[PDB]
């Protein structure tokens, strides 16, 4: 929910305080935007073992989770070393306009994107659709007419 | 030293079910350090311009954060704390109005609140919407004068008293643990410990 | 992980899900990259097999019998099969960089076996001698060159293996594949080829009826080696005005290597490109859809395009409503006209007039995990607390200069631009005067525009969410927020418009950071006919005109390019210093290894000439070609000056020794040279996909070996007379 101004002060500057001191580094960056999430990328030297460098950063952010807000820790902090590119892009459409796009994306999350990760060597799968939910669209004018 | 540090990280996460909540709400640091002091950087004022609660505030906001950006600085211990809003309540004036410290705590939580920002025109939207724009509201307080006017509801006669009648509001340090002399004169400092390897 | 193998297990897994799909749902893969990974590797293997048979032809044009040619033909695969074990025990792989190191190796691993079979071709034909005794009298003469040629050529690739950066990993694939292949061919020239030549050769006598197209080749070659001695005997008379040409030749190369433009890796056509959209900061996603739909209708009638996916609302470097990215896949190469670098320009001209935002079609990067697009990456960071509005006012100084340089072509900024905010200021005193509790004002604002997740509910075998949000028609304007009502203490409703006051301002929407400093991520692609290092140095000129306190840095592909340019003078220093040291250990003097270090710039002279006639750059593939020429042109020097020094101490003077030593070894020098020259012909004349990365590696060693051998056989008899002829 919050703006990138607040994540830069409360979250981002606390974590980059620890990364200056991780060995075999080249540089490190961070970025934030209006979506409500941040991401910090640490770039190491070519030849550094990618797992024994991942355990270095796992040492350090657990030394700052006392000072992070609760809503960060109630959502956790992922640390994952990935490629920052796309291998391939699997899609589902409907040529006869049978199912709408909220149904196609529901079918993709329940069935397709879970078993695509059972392939070894699939790091992460980003889905650009969300499964169904029960949406309640309240009217704030009818709510105050009843005192609610 | 690192493959021995991952051994202990395996084991205390096997006992965090049984630790109390106030430990886990403060976490458990695991850090392999030197148990000695490399150097000791300090700040004083020879003309007695700034007091020691101002010098230690300057040290935390500016100095001790960028000292850790040097590679090979393991940890930096600061022996001063930054400023805070200290409320010094008087428990004799509190019972004269029928109040408790849990009522002083609840009045600050209502009147110094953080409102969630939101946007205007977010994506489950109407047809023909042209402009989206962020929106936010300033809910918190900023100065001393606002904190001395938080209204308290009395329980004896149902009066309306401010916060300044049952307490005393000042800018002070966050924690009052350590203090530092340097040549007989008060100052502040920070202790720098070098990293393993 | 593996590109082509993980992409196939996904392709298999989709093929089982065709069965459980309902009627009205089809899978589709409109974007894949592993089709290019498979095509590029068989194009290198098919290059290697054409490289073998072209080497096998010129070995057949010199020895005139197929039993002679198979004796160094079979030491080519067993030297390459022995290198595949060493790759396994060292943790290496099979990629295009290692197999380019074998295409370079095919011309040189035959050289240590060419000298042996050629030398028994003389002794069986000169003295009329039987092949078992002929081989032992041959091996007592040429064992000393090959044990010198191997160490002089295995040692030039070892200093370049210990470089840093991403260029150090590119040099290693060329080190391990090309050093131990000649080391394996060294023993297989000493162990295996005398065993073959002593057995599978029956004594060839003189053909009383000699006939064929090959018969002209043998009589003309004794006309050429008669003509070569007469020309060589003329220039050693004029040995002081032949040296003054040699300073002029070195001077063109020392300026030619310092003034020619540089790059890192040549960029290819991979069959797809990537468009990125960026509307202003208050564009809703209906406005982004109209921009993408105009981009779609310009690619419905180009015949070259297979597919074009689009992801609205998400892009690299920022996500929002005013953000999209499109992946557009072209047809395969034989059907396509108008290759990809032309098609991105036609997008960038028809989408700069009508569609409301910045639309930039870029090409895919050279190395996959060094960036998202081909170009240069800049991190304009401030270093002394100047604040965010000063830094954002500093880039449009920089963005104004770079729009008028002709060394650039659309420099832009990656990230969400600035925009308007609305901040509300609650009037507390009034609120308390109406009996309105502040707690009820502060949560009719909080639960007014965001969504609230309550708990779960079972939806036919799955637990989905229950989300509560205000209706879409009451969170659009500012005036729908200023008509929410809160209950007072009197008994009637007070609307929010009486107790708040909205105020607009202007603040950034994205807070980047780089190396602990606030920064902006500026990108840019260099102009047509202008290299990367030219544009990379004019950017750091224009940074020096900024307000003071604004630093900068290079990241991504550019930082690994600047790091590759600082090490070349050191790696070319060691690679020439090592061979000068190891030649004094073999030829036992200091003057003789000076006569080999003068043939080194005669091959560098052809290396820059063949670039400028073709218009390539100075990249990491050219620098692999330079260390190749340093070892290989020394090889053609070592064959002459070794047999000259031995001939002098057996009772000849200086002038008559080198004339005989160059005459008796013209046939092995021309054999190994044009075998390497014809061993890189498929690197120069490649046509299809992944062709440009073969043109860079091949055209440097092609003109470098031609200008070595045509200049060496007239110059090492000049150097060897002049250096030892001091006193
Ligand atoms: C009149 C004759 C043939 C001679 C061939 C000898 C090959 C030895 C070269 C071994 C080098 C391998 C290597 O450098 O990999 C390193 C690991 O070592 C290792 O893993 C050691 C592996 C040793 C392999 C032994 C090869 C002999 C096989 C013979 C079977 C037939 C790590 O390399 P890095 O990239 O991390 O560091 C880059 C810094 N240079």
């Amino acid at each position: 929910g919050a703006t990138a101004k607040t994540i830069n002060d409360s979250v981002v500057t606390l974590i980059e305080r620890e990364l200056s001191g991780v060995k075999n580094l080249l540089y490190y960056s961070a970025t934030t935007d209006t979506s409500g999430t941040a991401e910090i990328t640490a770039t190491f030297k070519p030849g550094t073992d990618v797992e024994m460098a991942q355990v270095d950063v796992q040492n350090k952010i657990k030394a700052v989770e006392a000072r992070l807000p609760q809503v960060v820790r109630q959502q956790g902090l992922q640390v994952e070393a990935s490629s920052s590119g796309f291998l391939m892009l699997v899609g589902i459409n409907s040529p006869n306009n049978q199912y709408s796009e909220v149904d196609l994306s529901d079918y993709l999350v329940r069935n397709v994107v879970e078993e695509l990760k059972r392939v070894e060597g699939v790091g992460k799968v980003q889905s650009f659709g969300a499964e169904k939910a029960m949406r309640i669209w309240v009217d704030p004018n009818k709510l105050v007419s009843y005192g609610l | 030293v690192e493959m021995a540090q991952v051994d202990v990280q395996n084991k205390i996460k096997a006992v965090e079910a049984r630790l109390p909540q106030v430990v886990r709400q403060q976490g458990l640091q695991v850090e392999a350090s030197s148990s000695g002091f490399l150097m000791l950087v300090g700040i004083n004022s020879p003309n007695n311009q700034y007091s020691e609660v101002d010098l230690s505030d300057y040290l935390v906001r500016n100095v001790v954060e960028e000292l850790k950006r040097v590679e090979g600085v393991g940890k930096v211990q600061s022996f001063g704390a930054e400023k805070a809003m200290r409320i010094w309540v008087d428990p004799n004036k509190l019972v004269s109005y029928g109040l408790s410290i849990s009522d002083v705590n609840n009045a600050i939580r209502e009147n110094n609140v953080e409102i969630a920002p939101g946007r205007l025109g977010d994506l489950p939207a109407e047809k023909g919407q042209l402009i989206t724009i962020p929106l936010s509201a300033q809910g918190q307080l900023s100065s001393l004068e606002q904190f001395k006017n938080i209204s308290l509801k009395s329980k004896t006669n149902g009066s309306v008293i401010k916060l300044s009648d049952v307490a005393n509001v000042e800018i002070g340090s966050q924690a009052y643990n350590f203090a530092i002399l340097e040549n007989g004169k008060p100052a502040t400092a920070a202790a720098i410990q070098l990293s393993p390897g | 992980a593996n590109a082509v193998k993980t992409a196939e297990g996904v392709r298999a897994k989709i093929e089982e899900l065709k069965l459980n799909l309902p009627e009205g749902m089809e899978f589709s893969i409109p974007y894949d990259t592993a089709p290019f990974v498979k095509i590029s590797i068989e194009k290198v293997i098919h290059t290697l097999l054409e490289a073998m048979v072209l080497v096998f032809i010129v070995m057949y044009l010199f020895l005139h019998n197929v039993r002679y040619t198979l004796i160094p033909a079979i030491v080519a695969p067993i030297a390459l099969l022995g290198t595949f074990t060493v790759m396994l025990l060292a943790g290496f792989s099979i990629n295009v960089l290692t197999m380019f190191g074998m295409v370079l190796a095919i011309g040189i691993i035959v050289d240590d076996a060419i000298v042996v079979v050629e030398n028994v071709e003389r002794i069986m034909a000169t003295e009329g001698l039987s092949p078992k005794d002929a081989t032992s009298k041959a091996m007592k003469e040429i064992t000393s060159p090959i044990i010198g040629i191997t160490l002089v050529l295995a040692a030039v690739f070892l200093p370049m293996a210990f470089a840093s950066g991403s260029v150090g990993v590119i040099y290693k694939q060329f080190t391990l594949t090309m050093s131990v292949s000649i080391l394996f061919s060294a023993l297989l020239a000493l162990i295996l080829t005398p065993a073959l030549c002593a057995t599978i050769l029956k004594p060839i006598d003189g053909h009383h009826q000699k006939k064929g197209f090959f018969a002209w080749f043998d009589r003309s070659f004794d006309k050429v080696t008669k003509k070569y001695e007469l020309m060589l005997l003329k220039i050693i008379k004029h040995t002081v005005p032949m040296m003054v040409i040699f300073l002029v030749i070195t001077g063109i190369t020392f300026a030619g290597m310092k003034y020619w433009p540089t790059a890192f890796m040549p960029e290819e056509d991979q069959g797809w490109f990537m468009t990125s959209f960026q509307l202003p900061s208050d564009a809703t996603a209906e406005r982004t859809r109209n921009v993408v739909n105009q981009f779609e209708n310009n690619l419905k009638d180009n015949p070259d395009v297979k597919s074009n996916t689009a992801i609205l609302g998400w892009g690299f470097s920022g996500a929002g409503q005013n953000v999209a990215v499109a992946f557009t896949t072209l047809k395969d190469f034989k059907e396509r006209t108008s290759s990809a670098s032309k098609m991105t320009s036609d997008v960038n001209s028809s989408m700069a007039n009508s569609t409301e935002g910045e639309t930039m079609a870029v090409l895919p990067p050279a190395i996959d995990e060094l960036g998202t697009f081909s170009g240069f990456s800049l991190r304009l960071q401030d270093r002394a607390n100047l604040g965010m509005p000063a830094l954002l006012a500093a880039q449009d100084e920089l963005m104004a200069m770079a729009a008028k340089n002709k060394k650039f072509y659309m420099v832009w900024n990656e990230g969400l631009p600035q925009g308007d905010n609305i901040s509300l200021k609650i009037d507390r005193e009034k609120l308390s005067a109406l009996g309105v509790k502040f707690s009820d004002v502060s949560d009719i604002i909080s639960t007014s525009m965001g969504s609230m997740y309550i708990n779960d509910f079972p939806n036919q075998g799955r637990m989905q969410q229950v989300i509560v949000q205000v209706e879409a028609k009451s969170r659009m304007q500012l005036k729908d927020i200023l008509n929410l009502k809160v209950m007072g203490s009197s008994g009637q409703l007070v609307s929010l418009s009486e107790v708040v006051t909205p105020q607009w301002n202007k603040a950034p929407q994205q807070y980047n950071r780089y190396n602990g400093r606030p920064s902006l991520s500026i990108a840019g692609i260099p102009n047509f006919d202008t290299s990367s290092g030219e544009a990379m140095r004019e950017m750091e000129q224009l940074i020096a005109k900024l307000p003071k306190g604004i630093g900068y840095e290079w990241t991504g592909i550019s930082l690994q390019e600047k790091q590759s340019e600082s090490q070349m003078a050191f790696l070319l220093g060691l690679s020439m210093l090592v061979v000068f040291l190891v030649l004094a250990a073999l030829y036992e003097s200091w003057a003789i290894p000076l006569s080999v270090m003068l043939v080194v710039p005669l091959g560098i002279f052809g290396a820059i000439i063949a670039i400028m006639s073709r218009g390539l750059m100075n990249d990491v593939f050219f620098k692999i070609g330079l260390i190749t020429i340093i070892g290989l042109s020394a090889k053609n020097a070592i064959l002459i000056v070794e047999f000259a020094k031995m001939l002098k101490e057996e009772g000849m003077s200086l002038i008559e020794a080198t004339v005989a030593a160059a005459k008796l070894r013209l046939r092995p020098i021309l054999m190994t040279s044009l075998a390497f020259t014809c061993g890189v012909i498929p690197l120069v004349i490649a046509t299809g996909a992944s062709s440009e990365t073969q043109h860079a590696l091949g055209t440097g060693v092609f003109g470098g070996m031609i200008s070595a051998t045509i200049l060496a056989i007239f110059f090492v008899p000049v150097f060897f007379i002049f250096i030892l002829g001091a006193v």
